[PDB]
RNA sequence: UACCUGGUUGAUCCUGCCAGUAGCAUAUGCUUGUCUCAAAGAUUAAGCCAUGCAUGUCUAAGUACGCACGGCCGGUACAGUGAAACUGCGAAUGGCUCAUUAAAUCAGUUAUGGUUCCUUUGGUCGCUCGUACUUGGAUAACUGUGGUAAUUCU
RNA sequence: UGGUGACUCUAGAUAACCUCGGGCCGAUCGCACGCCGGCGGCGACGACCCAUUCGAACGUCUGCCCUAUCAACUUUCGAUGGUAGUCGCCGUGCCUACCAUGGUGACCACGGGUGACGGGGAAUCAGGGUUCGAUUCCGGAGAGGGAGCCUGAGAAACGGCUACCACAUCCAAGGAAGGCAGCAGGCGCGCAAAUUACCCACUCCCGACCCGGGGAGGUAGUGACGAAAAAUAACAAUACAGGACUCUUUCGAGGCCCUGUAAUUGGAAUGAGUCCACUUUAAAUCCUUUAACGAGGAUCCAUUGGAGGGCAAGUCUGGUGCCAGCAGCCGCGGUAAUUCCAGCUCCAAUAGCGUAUA
RNA sequence: CUCUCGGCCGAAGCGUUUACUUUGAAAAAA
């Protein structure tokens, strides 16, 4: 007997035929567009994207007027324009069965970064979120794969403590000063 | 086993006491007292828990032993002991008197009332008998043995007890258009009013009871708590009023609130 | 003196005779700052002197400008020298521990097991 | 994501299996920079165990003639702290393992109007028409004499 | 009197009884001190009984894997029932005496097997389904194997006792003492599993107890079981293999946008490490926060499997010559081997990837 | 679906009995 939580979840699924040249294809697409490390990086958010289809579908099995429909509905709904991902006059729970993979890629905040002209490239933006350049909200974030909320989108900016900010200069230009 | 048990796991507690997982293995096992183990808060779940005049459990035994809080107008030094429906909580020190009362998610709430109020206590009819030489006893759900009672009083009854005495001072019988408020099963701290009484001789009744927005249910007959009489509450309320919201009315009422904010 | 101090969730104990509150600090450039030089801040915050003053579990965030923490401020040092933990008087200079260890008392107390009536005393 | 592919023939269409394919659990091989959580002598041997520890306990309130203590006051029965010992309570909880066990165990549902229950809480505790302003004998701790190679022996 | 669905219930009355191995009806202790020699206020510890709480123990209805190369089983020695009793906390063939001949079975009894503790649950999954559940929660069982007890409210207790069976310890040979399927640790067995570490600070439990104790429990150590996040580079200027895109029909101008040998230049940015200090904590360690040092190219160097098909990716070059070996399957290898042994190149996943087995 | 009672309704009998369907309360936490 312990006081040890034992709760994880695994967040992918391999695909089941290994060598398929057309998926091959485009999933490399994908990771060269939006800069991602390595293949199980796409097969999560196709991951997060088949789960959120399949709560749909067990839903609309329901009665329009099911009480269940309604309230988690409603909440998928809204969770799913929060990010960014669905429209705001698009609330019906059948525009979630239109939905891509590129939607989710999008509001990653490598890609975001990038789109405000904070990095000159998508891989410009992966090391500067991961050399503590970049803050959301007076927070420092280090993780690209934060999910940019709606309501955050105006408030991605360079660290306060960074040399392309108010911060003082790296190790190598307070170096260089100094050779003369 | 070969003897009665002494512990109590984190898992198998009361759901109801609101304990997380990764405080500890253990839970405070209640004393044997008037309440049962499942439907009772122990005094320490509610001083540190609840209120949290204390953050650890050496603190509420340093508030206990000093002579602080008295149950019901009695000084009790134990930190597991069984409190539970409709019990009085005294803290003189700082002037607070608590009650004991469900509420609608069926969770006892942190109901404070006036230092008038805190000089009775509502207790339902478990027990009539008569003992040596013809004399009526009562038995209550707080374990109370009363005699030479009222021969007007009846089991499934509710007395009012005046806790400096002991003694009855009023009471309600159970009958159709009566208040009462559940206290087990899945309507857990719900009022309404009785309207119907199905009998099964050899088993368990049914009382079907109606709330003030026209909302129905069904409880079993020990189940029921008869609180006032007719529409009219014999103790304060929580802040529910013991009607139970569905989960969109909830969320309606609570995105109302932050729209006020501003 | 960029270091400021902030405190929310007070409330009165007068069960247990003290003041308690969580306490963030604010040190934008600095390191996480210690907790003496917390204490003196809360003393003139509080009027009081920072003898009864006692502060523990401060927390940095990540990235690092903000510390969390707890703080309890007693009416007197008899007071808190009644309901202080006596790990965190110790911190102050106010308590002494045994040196001793688990092993020692445990393996002295077996030994006296096999003897009997006062002969227990002379046994090491 | 409600999916198949190779192999019998000179070539064809089938039956049918073999092999491939993906997860999941144990072991193992090679490799391994950062950080969070986290299983771990079950499988076979419920086989065998050196050593240490895992169960003790005093409040104002059962019994203090240990000067063992710094110190009162000296006719004060007992100022106080307090080892030891008598008394009371606990040790029937917890921890481990899965050998036995096939309507047995166990799960949902019922009954005790067919039984017991330390403790907590409440009631009861001049209800009986018959030396008391205090009753009797011991025995521990302690002192002293010992026995045995040896024990928490006596 | 009162109550149940239902008493042979509770309460009442009468005649007696009342166990010496005996039934209750207080010869106990502390704190404050007082009112008119009497009266006294707060508690503590004990008390037959009643009720309550924690249960426990017996019963009710339904439900479990394989097996007929197990078809009849039980009843002398209680099997089904009746009557009266013994014993038991009590209801009962629980046991005894006297009676009766019953009871279960293809709707699978009886017997055997199980790498069988049972559930809550886990893996897989279109829908149906298949397999697993020794394992931290609930219930059961056991303490080397049987058996029997004492104390106590509670045990057929094993960190209690008494025997027998099997092992095994000290000895002056007379005797005495044993039980890790508790925490570490050792041996053995194996394909197969960690420290003879620190602490009662947290969660709780026990006691005469606000103070004492707890290998319960917590904290560190070992730890690629398994799960989450995430480095191993980025940018600019050059000149081309150059590429698209605009104009010049064409030569060409390209400053508009793009990729790479770049053994071409260039400073800008950062951990990983070393390491003041604070913070954390019972005391620490780690994470987080912060001074100082810390990056150009054989480095601060990514691996594991493959390149005929299934199945993504070379009939390249060198060696061997039905040998050595590869190969899950088809097959490759007999002097020009797309398959072996290597170099180069290529591709799949990536701090992970092969193999065996269920 | 109805005979007696308490101030036009309820308390009490079933309608042959079920299977089926909908509802209710009772169903440990993880
Ligand atoms: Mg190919």
């Amino acid at each position: 007997p312990v006081a040890r939580s034992w709760v994880c979840r695994k967040t992918y699924v391999t695909p089941r035929r290994p060598f398929e040249k057309s998926r091959l294809d485009q999933e490399l697409k994908l990771i060269g567009e939006y800069g991602l490390r390595n293949k199980r990086e796409v097969w999560r958010v196709k991951f997060t994207l088949a789960k959120i289809r399949k709560a749909a579908r067990e839903l609309l099995t329901l009665d329009e007027k099911d009480p269940r429909r309604l309230f988690e509905g409603n909440a998928l709904l809204r969770r799913l324009v929060r990010i960014g991902v669905l429209d705001e006059g698009k609330m019906k729970l059948d525009y979630i069965l239109g939905l891509k993979i590129e939607d989710f890629l999008e509001r990653r905040l490598q890609t975001q970064v990038f789109k405000l002209g904070l990095a000159k490239s998508i891989h410009h933006a992966r090391v500067l979120i991961r050399q503590r350049h970049i803050r959301v909200r007076k927070q420092v974030v280090n993780i690209p794969s934060f999910i940019v909320r709606l309501d955050s989108q105006k408030h991605i900016d360079f660290s306060l403590r960074s040399p392309y900010g108010g911060g003082r200069p790296g190790r190598v230009k307070r170096k260089n000063a100094k050779k003369g | 086993a070969r003897g009665p048990k002494k512990h109590l796991k984190r898992v198998a507690a009361p759901k109801h006491w609101m304990l997380d997982k990764l405080t500890g293995v253990f839970a405070p096992r209640p004393s044997t007292g008037p309440h049962k183990l499942r439907e009772c808060l122990p005094l320490i779940i509610f001083l540190r828990n609840r209120l949290k005049y204390a953050l650890t459990g050496d603190e509420v035994k340093k508030i206990c032993m000093q002579r602080f809080i008295k149950i019901d107008g009695k000084v009790r030094t134990d930190i597991t002991y069984p409190a539970g429906f409709m019990d009085v909580i005294s803290i003189d020190k700082t002037g607070e008197n608590f009650r004991l009362i469900y509420d609608t998610k069926g969770r006892f709430a942190v109901h404070r009332i006036t230092p008038e109020e805190a000089k009775y206590k509502l207790c339902k009819v478990r027990k009539i008998f008569v003992g040596t030489k013809g004399i009526p006893h009562l038995v209550t759900h707080d374990a109370r043995t009363i005699r030479y009672p009222d021969p007007l009083i009846k089991v499934n009854d509710t007395i009012q007890i005046d806790l400096e005495t002991g003694k009855i001072t009023d009471f309600i019988k159970f009958d159709t258009g009566n208040l009462c408020m559940v206290t087990g099963g899945a309507n857990l701290g719900r009022i309404g009013v009785i309207t119907n009484r199905e009998r099964h001789p050899g088993s368990f009744d049914v009382v079907h009871v109606k709330d003030a927005n026209g909302n129905s249910f069904a409880t079993r007959l020990s189940n029921i708590f008869v609180i006032g009489k007719g529409n009219k509450p014999w103790i304060s309320l929580p802040r529910g009023k013991g009607i139970r919201l569905t989960i969109a009315e909830e969320r309606d009422k609570r995105l109302a609130a932050k729209q006020s904010s501003g | 003196d960029t270091v400021t101090i902030r405190t929310r969730k007070f409330m009165t104990n007068r069960l247990l005779q003290r003041k308690q509150m969580v306490i963030d600090v604010l040190h934008p450039g600095k390191a996480t700052v210690p907790k003496t030089e917390i204490r003196e801040k809360l003393a003139k915050m509080y009027k009081t002197t920072p003898d009864v003053i006692f502060v523990f579990g401060f927390r940095t965030h990540f990235g690092g400008g903000k510390t969390t923490g707890f703080g309890m401020i007693y009416d007197s040092l008899d007071y808190a020298k009644k309901n202080e933990p006596k790990h965190r008087l110790a911190r102050h200079g106010l308590y002494e521990k045994k040196k001793t260890s688990r092993k020692q008392r445990k393996e002295r107390k077996n030994r006296m097991k096999k003897v009997r009536g006062t002969a227990k005393a002379n046994v090491g």
